[PDB]
């Protein structure tokens, strides 16, 4: 039994082998306390103000939108300590980790953000923490790779299975496993078993919210469309959870479409996927005819997990929200779009978003709406996987 | 079908305790696979637990892991495994055979299609490896329907509403990773055979004298597998020794 | 003649090629109404809130401070957009180029920092900016200079004289004393002639101005000593300004110590060059005792400006201010010690303001002290480099 | 001294404008610096403008940043310089010399030292690069005080105040780079000797006749240096050639 509901519709649940249920109850039990406790709110408050620089700035796209109707505004997590939206959620699970007596951290990347992030919770909060990341990963992400070693944390290379994020994802529960006593598994994104989707999206959801206050006092009202994407779904659920309420408002989210949905190589299992039970959930997964586990392929790092959180396919399901996809050569020119006319180097992540949006204006010029795209990263670090592209491409 | 309790019946009337070696289907390959359930079979388990190559064995240590990817190079699928599972028991049509499956592959075509595979195959039992007792009415309830005995594993720590969930929802054994033992016969509990650590003849004694029905071999027979890849020959020698010493340590 | 005092003491002043004085008169002429123009003040305090990020966040460093009677905060410039301090001044440098009916950018960077900054404030406001770095800096700094160019600048290399910084530099005057009507320079430090030193600091003294009411709101009294690395003296001035009428704030300017002052490769000109007159204005140099300019050496790419801003070398000369000098290794130590204790890794730079504070904590422990450091830029574009010397150094 | 008056004098009473080539010291080599200068004489300079080469030249374009670079490959120093200075004096007791200084060269051991050497070299001049009008009472002042004439740069724009200014201050030549050369006459400024763009004899002869004492070549000569850099020989030859065809332009 549980003290909030694991699902979302059918989808979400606690996969996993019986010796870890103990450790997801007391998580969901802890976490139920610390929300309801003003003392843990006022810390992690503290925390995203101070050190992790909260509220991020909600930044309108004149040059981009001149001539249109579209008025577009991004959220601005890529000013966010450590570069993007990762670092609110590992602050406030680094908190529940103290709140529950744990001085160990455990964590999966792939792109390595959300274990720079992890890293940089641990060492600000005093726990030793333990990263796993696929050899493959490791090997091209040498960068974040030290980061967090400089950090002080413990970088371990998987080679295990593809050698990727979601082999890292299995490794963390294993070593979870058999010592949640004293370590918490710092979960990366919204998904994986209950109670995780549910804490990353209240440790995300201020993105919405302060989207919606800075929206209300910019503009008047609510906007016409938040746009994100969507690779575990947290910074998408972090900027959608304050606004599912808000029916008017559209949420759009974006997976990768790699070369293109109909090549195969792509990352969209929510649209493209077959729904299936792995990494502790029922959720879309992109996998065989066979139900073997599959990677998600994305020009970006970063969309790479093979899944999506469990709410996604739920708001999906019902028409709540919309999920789309963007090739890799349109997050490309949104990329290339956004540092020339903005100024602003995004993520390939939020570069998919961006060029969403850029297609919803540009297909219909004349229509007047307000969007708001979650720019969950900045791109400093694609600089050099954009840079050989071009350089290729002549 | 009642092959556990026909099983665990002649074993009592024996003052034995049961023997059960682990191995990951087609690994190394399919047709060395198939000897070596054969030779495992000569050599005295009572039963047999097999393992369906998954891609993401996230309840599984380094020794299944290479296991599989052992199979998985040798192009094993679930596919090929259920038809190994049919000539096994076309071979043998008492020993129990149950499979150590991952939710996805169960779920993947339907799970009633998954268990009714296993009832046509003449699979005795299942045990997902990822799905909790909390998660499971849907696969024990196909389990049952299809004459597959649903598997729980009964954890080191496990707390009495457990205890009491595992002993009312499983059949034919309850996989245990004294008073654990007590309780599972006082809800009474499928026999309950003792797993993981289960190397030496010395462990299956231990584990009979506890009060369990039995062991379960959960890895030592995948790191014969994989210490004698070279010489085939010598890994089936080797895996017959070792069976042939472990089954001993359970007789009276 | 001028509307404001071009020195500061026998410090500053406009040495410039006759040609260039109308430039300088004009822009004076320009900032000065600007500086009394409400509705610039708005636009540049919009564009620094809602583009740039500000306020920066003040973060209190209590694990690096445990133990002693040290109370140690980090003013966050590197946590504004760009990653460091410059983009203050370049957003309020490119306003004013447009108050002047300019639509032309010209600027000099050494690490690049600057040209990013002046890069990405022309995207945003629509002004066509050129670049000029010394060759052996365009060398060391291709990830920056990619990034210009990513943002539409125009990055042209100076191998005249040593290719460096000092050289770029006066290929920029080269260049604005003949398109001065339609081009305005944007000077990265606060340095140069005549309104530069005055504008660049008004242009950032908001990072005073904040640090201050961050510090009264946390400790309710004014820190007893402010503490930022001194290149050219921009970041340095910025931290200053608003506490200089504060005569109990200990003001302390950090320049690089190279590999020892007594070894001769360093780049502290205030404390140990000699007063000459180039770039524009009079000011302590790194030359030769025949009065050729030399270069700065420093770890960090940053601090390499040959000189230092006049009104450094006059808050130094009346007492004002205390300026010393922190080594490579002290300055690498001060990296790797907020990394692993706080989860921020610093530029290079800010480490030697950093450095020192550590040094005032460590030498006097028991000393009550309120310190605030300008964390001037982020580090994540020096992790090659110490990575290379953590390396070398097994 | 009064060279540059005795100079202007002796034209005027000729009908005749000045012809002043501009180098830079110690460019390819001092030895052969000084004969390019002994050249230059030779052929018809009626004055000299001298560089001293600087590390960082901010008011120059490349043909000189290029001179300076040659310079201090030789190791040219401002002493060496000035060592030059002494030895082309006491070889040539009457035409003007001035030099092309850059502010830290002078202000760097002292403003008043600077110019008390130039006076013992028997320099004429001193057009300091980087010192605008406004910055230039120190310099000024030393030099009158030395018997050195301080040389301004009347720029293109230069508004009234500024023609006044250095109308007022200029001694020897005002350096301009018809109104602005009536003015100058009106407010008894020293002769102005047009310069920027000077290197063909037509120019000569335009700037006299345009009401200009004559012309300065600033980079011509230096470019001519520059192309023959390969041949010592044939780049004397050059510079005599064209120094010779340039002093006749501004003949009568
Ligand atoms: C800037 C940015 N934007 C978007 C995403 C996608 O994840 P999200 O959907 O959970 O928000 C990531 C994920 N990054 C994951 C997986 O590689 C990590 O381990 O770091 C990111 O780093
Ligand atoms: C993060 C950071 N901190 C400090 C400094 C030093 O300059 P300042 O003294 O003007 O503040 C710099 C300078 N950077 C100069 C010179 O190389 C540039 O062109 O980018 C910096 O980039
Ligand atoms: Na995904
Ligand atoms: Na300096």
């Amino acid at each position: 039994t549980t003290l909030l509901n694991p699902y979302f519709g059918e989808f979400g649940g606690m996969y996993v082998p019986q010796i870890l249920m103990p450790a997801l109850n007391q998580l969901e039990e802890a976490f139920v306390s610390a929300q309801k406790d003003p003392e843990f709110q006022a810390q992690f408050a503290d925390l995203l103000k101070n050190y992790a620089g909260r509220p991020t700035a909600l930044t309108k796209c004149q040059n981009i939108t001149a001539g249109t109707r579209t008025t577009l505004y991004l959220k601005r997590e890529d000013l966010l300590h450590g570069g993007a939206h990762k670092t609110n959620q590992v602050l406030g699970q680094a908190l529940l980790a103290k709140r529950m007596g744990k001085s160990e951290i455990i964590a999966e990347t792939g792109a390595g953000q959300h274990g720079v992030a992890s890293a940089l919770a641990s060492a600000l909060l005093g726990l030793k923490c333990r990263i796993y990341m696929g050899a493959k990963d490791v090997e091209r992400q040498s960068p974040n790779v030290f980061r967090m070693r400089l950090m002080g944390a413990e970088v371990i290379p998987v080679h295990s299975g593809s050698a990727t994020l979601k082999d890292a994802c299995n490794e963390a529960l294993r070593d979870w496993s058999g010592s949640y006593e004293t370590a918490h598994y710092m979960l990366g994104t919204a998904a994986g078993p209950h109670p995780y989707p549910t804490i990353v999206r209240e440790f995300q959801r201020m993105i919405g919210e302060e989207t919606k206050a800075q929206i209300l006092d910019k503009e008047g009202r609510l906007p016409d469309a938040v746009i994100a994407c969507v690779g575990g779904g947290s910074n998408a659920i972090g900027m959608f959870a304050d606004f599912i309420n808000d029916t008017s408002v559209g949420l759009i989210g974006v997976e990768p479409g790699g070369h293109g949905i109909e090549t195969g190589e792509h990352g969209a299992p929510l649209k493209h996927g077959r729904v299936g039970i792995y990494f502790g959930m029922k959720a879309p997964m992109m996998q065989t005819a066979d139900g073997q586990i599959e990677e998600s392929y994305s020009i970006s790092a970063g969309l790479d997990f093979p899944s999506v959180g469990p709410q996604h396919a739920y708001l999906n399901s019902i028409g709540r929200a919309d999920y789309v996809s963007i090739t890799d050569d349109e997050a490309l020119e949104a990329f290339k779009t956004l540092c020339r006319h903005e100024g602003i180097i995004p993520a390939l992540e939020s570069s998919h978003a961006l060029a969403h949006a850029l297609k919803m204006m540009r297909e219909q010029p004349e229509k007047e709406q307000l969007l708001v795209v979650n720019l969950s990263g900045r791109g400093d670090k694609d600089i050099f996987t954009v840079h050989d592209i071009l350089k290729a491409r002549g | 079908m009642e092959r556990y309790e026909n099983l665990f019946a002649q074993l009592n009337d024996r003052r034995e305790g049961a023997f059960v070696p682990f191995v990951t289907l087609g690994d190394p390959g399919i047709e060395q696979s198939l000897k070596i359930i054969d030779t495992l079979i000569d050599a005295g388990a009572d039963a047999l637990e097999l393992g369906v190559p998954f891609s993401d064995p996230l309840a599984d240590g380094p020794t299944i892991q290479n296991a599989n990817l052992r199979a998985f190079a040798a192009g094993v699928t679930p596919a090929q495994c259920f038809e190994m599972l049919a000539i096994i028991r076309e071979k043998h049509p008492t020993i129990p055979i149950g499979l150590l499956m991952y939710a996805n592959l169960v779920f993947n075509n339907g799970i009633d299609a998954f268990y009714a595979r296993c009832e046509q195959v003449g699979v005795d039992s299942v045990l997902v490896a990822d799905v909790p007792v909390e998660e499971s009415a849907p696969f024990r309830q196909a389990a049952l329907r299809h004459n597959i005995a649903p598997i729980f594993i009964c954890p080191p720590n496990a707390d009495d509403d457990l205890l009491r969930q595992v002993a009312s929802y499983g059949r034919g054994y309850t996989y245990l990773l004294h008073h654990l033992i007590e309780k599972l016969k006082e809800y009474h509990a499928a026999p309950a055979l003792q797993g993981f650590g289960i190397s030496s003849p010395e462990q299956v004694s231990a584990a009979v004298r506890a009060g369990a029905a039995g062991a379960i071999s959960g890895s030592a027979i995948v790191k014969i597998i994989e210490k004698n890849l070279a010489s085939p020959k010598q890994m089936l020698a080797e895996l017959r020794s070792f069976v042939s010493a472990m089954k001993a340590a359970s007789r009276a």
